[PDB]
């Protein structure tokens, strides 16, 4: 069905880097964008960034300047987020969903909306804990 | 930026009540707003897209309205499975910003 | 040695006049000298140190503003005053805006206005000067003839590190045995200080001449600040916005460190952290060499059975080095080195190691020498003819003369009439050439200078065309002389 | 500012490369070529002026290359 | 660098003063006058070249003021 | 006896991971984060949008 | 109202990790593994080499240098379309009303 | 010049001047081929995706 | 004294990458090259590669084509070896000796001889085990 | 590429014996050879550099000789602390290759 | 590509046959003859141009054989 599956929870060291997967099912994998959103437990939600599956452009917010990398595998229909320079503030739950798609590439807002940010297709959640 | 203020921060009501939420934006976001529920530690669900439209599969007790900067979310009859943290969210101009959140408690 | 592969190296022949040879040496290159005896010395220049500078100027590069007062009187009665215009620490400007009953005053005119701002300074240019004393040149003079560990390695104690200052003199230096060498420097004919300004930014320094540095914008301040912050400028820095009619405002112009660097392009840079460590610039020695043995004549032609432990190793037009390892019972002797031609012996090369010598036992002694421009047999053994080596210096005679002419053109370039002093023992012709080029380059001194690469080559081609227009055989001292000196100067400058 | 008077033909040279190491010369030439490439109409105007005043060919070429170089 | 190409005749004007408010023009004129005052020999050389090539008086004055302005 | 290796020319090559990107009509010239490696080969062009 | 960001120019920069390398006199032109990132700035040059330097053959051998490029505050240049923009005009009448 | 099995003796200026991407002798963990306009070619049809 | 110190033994996953440090003491850190040598337990020694501290050029053997990376820190006088694409054959003891130095760069051989390969200054040894 | 054969692979001798090792190279390595001991699971030590020279701090019972391709390592008097694995090593041409090894056993 | 610059007159010969052993020369001649045989109209055009420009007979023959050989 309309479904995404994430990876299991991970614990990493401060200053390391972590990689979270996001596998898709139920549709044509290049018909939607993938977007990554964090949530600290003592906080609400917070947007991390954006990847397009078709082609592979990315972007991210200013709070993650140079700390985040997004790749994919079109054959497995999977999106990889890699967060670098981990500190204790990065301990959070991570999320990834689907945007309605300006056909070619990312970040559009004028085609009538994205349509969710991010709770229709999204998955089950990846807890990431930065500790010693 | 686009600071999005969500009000109030937490509410308590009894079963069957009508509850309204208000979100205010510092900029014009004319229709680009979304409303979400979040059950705690669970997999959450969209409620309202375009600040006026139901998602298919969402029951009809939810509604939303507002155009300029002030937006009103409304549950007509509060039900015991609707205890969740509710978020409003801008879509415009893309430093994409969420509301703070609104927790519910059943009386 | 300490001088191989550091190319643009200054070979010097001749010692005549008794012993004095005139050498001009600089930080970039080094000088190798030769004579019919008195073995070959190597003159490498290392760091200059100007010990005691004195601070003449502070330029502010970044500034900030505060307390921002402003005032306006009335339409044409009164020109405005403000009590914090009293300090010169504040920057102030009059302007004229407009005033009316909307503004409140009356009479509906274009009334004057002032604005004021306190001036605080960030990191600065700390420009200093040095007198033509309190400065020393350090010269390492090092001899040839053996001692492995490296025909390079200027680090290391084989050549003496002799200092010289203009408060000093004939510069007596001692070496192992033979090397009593007297050097008479003339440091006052060097960079010509009292026209120099060392210029220190946050980490770096530059050497720029004085009139430019005084003439530069980016506010003035003299050396006696400490309290003051009395910057007598600021029309070049902080700029005042005035929109169409109403209130005017202050604007910091920002850091000009990049614009500063773009200004001091075309100027030599210098590390200055520990007092001073001054670099690139030249000086002029006169060299006296009596006082010199050949590290013993006092020996024998050796027995035989040498052994190479190093390659053929050609450096830089002819200078080829060979490191041999003596095997046997030497009791240190000489090395029978020769550069021969083929059979029916016509021995023609030169050895620049003169009287090479083995040390105590097995130690890989090394020898440099110059073959002719073609085939050559470099031979070192004697009694069973022990060892020949074939070598082919590709070269030419005409190409060697043309490259020497290019070296002489580069000496007619960057280094001035000191390069007329770069030879020696010239008597009439060298001295009259130095005086003639002295007055000639003085006429082409300031005196048509200050121009860049492009404009110099353009003024060269226009003056060579107006010389080509050929009136009354002024075309020579015009066209050919001026075109040669302008083109061969313009394509070589801005290095 | 100190954007200009870029300490060029002052003298004071040495054997070693000074600050920008033959990059300022190509900087100057490439920026004036770029400015000619962006504004062709002034180049055409300078060519017309060179053809009108002067009128001996060498004078024409001289003042044309000068009016290409008169830009600040 | 961005020391030059100082966004001058691009267009885009308005009623109001733009950035330096008629200070850049006097900046340009005063620095070229200062550079002429520091280096008189090149001015004399330019005057001699103006007298030699051209030789009609207007052409002389034109190329003289140009060779004063050819400095970077 | 003793040579020293001066150069490697590739004769056959293969490609992978094949990323592409385009911004917008005349706002933006496109960027891509995997242009940072010189191991990737990259080219700008203009298409239509 | 709605601009779109087209370009970033760096104004101040700093350098770190500062690697450099040289081959040998005319065998080899030098390579360095941190030339792989375009984040590093790199340049080839030619210096000199001899046994003093240690190598051999006494030539003018090539050399590289490399530096990591980190950026300070920037120019954040933006463009706007000929929509998403409003002019505000106050039109006001005469005839009285002091203040 | 060594190919898969054979070798050839060619002079130096030609061999430096030849296309088919450059790489210097200090690769090992490099793969830093500073060329590739001579090799891999990019199709662009009439308007769309290249 | 004349001394080098390596890092402790590590165990990593197949396909991962491992980083081994080599800290120096007793001399001027840019007066010698650093060289890395492996040893499988059921095998003798095997040379991995070469780094120069002064400047930082590297090279390696053909058996490690594109799998190995060498960096340094001049301030701490330390050399880092990073082996990528780990497999079960990489389980070995790692070594970092020093060489007599052609002043400027690389693994020269004509200046007499390196002089050890690698047991005068070398250290205490880094055991690396690739396992699941 | 340049191979290096070490012979023999293992030896046993009594205390005080004279033992010799032979290493053969497929190329000319004229003096570039080194001899090392290795105590098992320990920190090992250089014995011979340049195939003829002792290191200072090594006792005088060790020696080495040979020029062209065949090289001989020699312990004059075998001592009980000299049980180790001994290696010969080329330095030339730089795909730097070790010998296989030579283990010792005390009788 | 390396389709051309086919290392021809570089020097470096020896007594022995080098790589293609007198097959590349006949390769070159046969392919240019084949290309002339396929496209006669360009040959006629080259002949007309040879008859028009030049007009001394040797010059005609020279530029005709050249314009047959100008094909890549
Ligand atoms: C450059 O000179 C120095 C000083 O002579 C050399 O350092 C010496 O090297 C020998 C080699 O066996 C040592 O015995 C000395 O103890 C060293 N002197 C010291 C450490 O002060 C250096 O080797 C030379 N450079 C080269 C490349 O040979
Ligand atoms: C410009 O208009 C404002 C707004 O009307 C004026 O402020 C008023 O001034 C009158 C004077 O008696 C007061 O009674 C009002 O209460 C003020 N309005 C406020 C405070 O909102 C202002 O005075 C006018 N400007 C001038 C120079 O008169
Ligand atoms: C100016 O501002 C400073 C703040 O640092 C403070 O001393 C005071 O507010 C002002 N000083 C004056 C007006 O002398
Ligand atoms: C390229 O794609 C493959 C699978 O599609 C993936 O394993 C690999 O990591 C990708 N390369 C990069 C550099 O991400
Ligand atoms: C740069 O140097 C710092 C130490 O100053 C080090 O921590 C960092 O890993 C280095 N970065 C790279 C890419 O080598």
């Amino acid at each position: 069905e309309v479904q995404l599956v994430q990876s299991g929870p991970d614990v990493e060291k401060p200053g390391a880097s972590v990689k979270v997967s996001c596998k898709a099912s139920g549709y044509t994998f290049t018909s939607n964008y993938i977007h990554w959103v964090r949530q600290a437990p003592g906080q609400g939600l917070e947007w991390m960034g954006v990847i397009n599956p078709r082609g592979g452009s990315t972007a991210s917010a200013q709070k993650f300047q140079g700390r985040i990398t997004m790749t994919r595998d079109t054959s497995t229909s999977t999106v990889y987020m890699e967060l670098s320079s981990l500190r204790s503030d990065d301990t959070a739950v991570y999320y990834c969903a689907r945007g309605g798609r300006a056909l070619f590439y990312d970040s559009y807002t004028t085609p009538r909306d994205g349509g969710s940010w991010w709770f229709d297709p999204w998955g089950q959640g990846s807890l990431v804990t930065v500790s010693s | 930026d686009i600071q999005l203020t969500q009000s109030p921060s937490s509410l308590s009501a009894s079963v069957g009540d009508r509850v309204t939420f208000t979100c205010q934006a510092s900029q014009d976001i004319r229709k680009y707003l979304n409303w979400y529920q979040q059950k705690p530690g669970k997999a959450p669900k969209l409620l309202i897209y375009d600040a006026s439209n139901l998602k298919t599969g969402v029951p009809s007790r939810f509604s939303g309205s507002g155009s300029g900067t002030d937006f009103t979310f409304t549950i007509s009859s509060l039900q015991p499975e609707d205890v969740a943290t509710y978020y409003c969210q801008q879509f415009d101009d893309l430093p994409i910003t969420f509301g703070q959140g609104t927790r519910l408690q059943i009386k | 040695m300490r001088c191989i592969g550091i190319s643009n190296r200054d070979f010097v022949e001749g010692v005549s006049g008794g012993s004095w040879v005139d050498i001009v040496l600089e930080h970039g290159s080094c000088v190798t000298t030769m004579a019919k005896n008195k073995p070959t010395l190597d003159f490498e220049l290392i760091k200059t140190e100007a010990k005691h500078p004195a601070t003449l100027r502070k330029y502010c590069v970044e500034a900030k503003l505060t307390n921002t007062t402003t005032a306006s009187r009335c339409p044409t009665q009164g020109e405005p005053s403000l009590n914090e215009e009293q300090d010169k620490r504040f920057v102030c400007k009059h302007s004229m805006v407009d005033r009316g009953w909307g503004n409140g005053c009356g009479l509906f005119g274009k009334g004057g206005i002032v604005t004021c701002a306190m001036f605080t300074c960030k990191k600065n240019m700390e420009g200093k000067v040095v007198q033509p004393e309190n400065l020393e040149y350090t010269i390492v003079i090092t001899p040839h003839s053996g001692e492995e560990n490296a025909v390079g390695n200027d680090t290391g104690k084989h050549g003496k590190e002799i200092k010289v200052t203009p408060q000093s003199s004939i510069t007596e230096a001692e070496l192992t045995g033979y090397g009593t060498v007297t050097m008479e420097c003339s440091p006052r004919t060097g960079l010509d200080f009292n026209e120099m300004v060392l210029l220190q930014m946050e980490n770096k320094a530059w050497l720029v001449h004085r009139q430019w540095f005084l003439d530069l914008p980016l506010p003035w301040l003299p050396g006696a600040d400490t309290q003051g912050s009395n910057w007598i400028q600021k029309e070049t820095l902080v700029t005042f916005k005035n929109p169409h009619a109403k209130k005017q405002d202050v604007v910091v112009l920002g850091s000009q460190e990049g614009a500063m660097h773009t200004a001091l392009t075309g100027a030599t840079e210098i590390q200055m952290s520990s007092g001073n460590l001054l670099f690139t610039g030249h000086l002029k020695c006169r060299l006296r060499m009596d006082k010199l043995q050949l590290k013993g004549m006092s020996y024998s032609m050796c027995t035989g059975k040498f052994k190479v432990v190093k390659e053929i190793a050609e450096t830089q037009h002819g200078t080829i080095v060979i490191r041999v390892q003596y095997e046997g019972d030497g009791s240190p002797c000489k090395i029978p080195f020769e550069i021969m031609d083929l059979e029916k012996r016509h021995v023609l090369g030169r050895l620049i190691t003169v009287n090479p010598i083995v040390t105590e036992k097995d130690s890989p002694v090394n020898i440099e020498a110059e073959p002719p421009f073609g085939d050559s047999y470099i031979i070192i053994g004697v009694e069973p003819g022990q060892l020949k080596l074939s070598w082919f210096k590709k070269g030419s005679s005409i190409g060697q003369m043309f490259e020497t002419t290019m070296r002489g053109a580069k000496r007619m370039a960057i280094l001035g009439d000191t390069a007329w002093d770069f030879g020696s023992l010239g008597g009439v012709f060298t001295s009259i050439g130095k005086a003639l080029h002295q007055v000639f380059g003085a006429i082409y001194g300031a005196a048509f200078s200050g121009v860049s690469w492009t404009m110099k080559i353009l003024i060269g081609v226009v003056i060579t065309w107006i010389g080509m227009n050929s009136r009354s055989t002024s075309l020579s001292v015009s066209l050919v002389l001026v075109g040669v000196v302008t083109l061969y100067l313009g394509v070589m400058v801005q290095a | 500012s100190v954007a200009l008077v870029p300490h060029v033909g002052m003298g004071l040279e040495t054997r070693t490369e000074t600050w920008m190491s033959s990059e300022g010369a190509w900087k100057h030439a490439q920026r004036i070529e770029t400015w000619i490439l962006r504004h062709p109409g002034f180049t055409i105007m300078a060519a017309i002026l060179a053809y009108t005043i002067g009128t001996t060919y060498f004078q024409r070429v001289l003042i044309f290359i000068l009016l290409t170089a008169v830009t600040p």
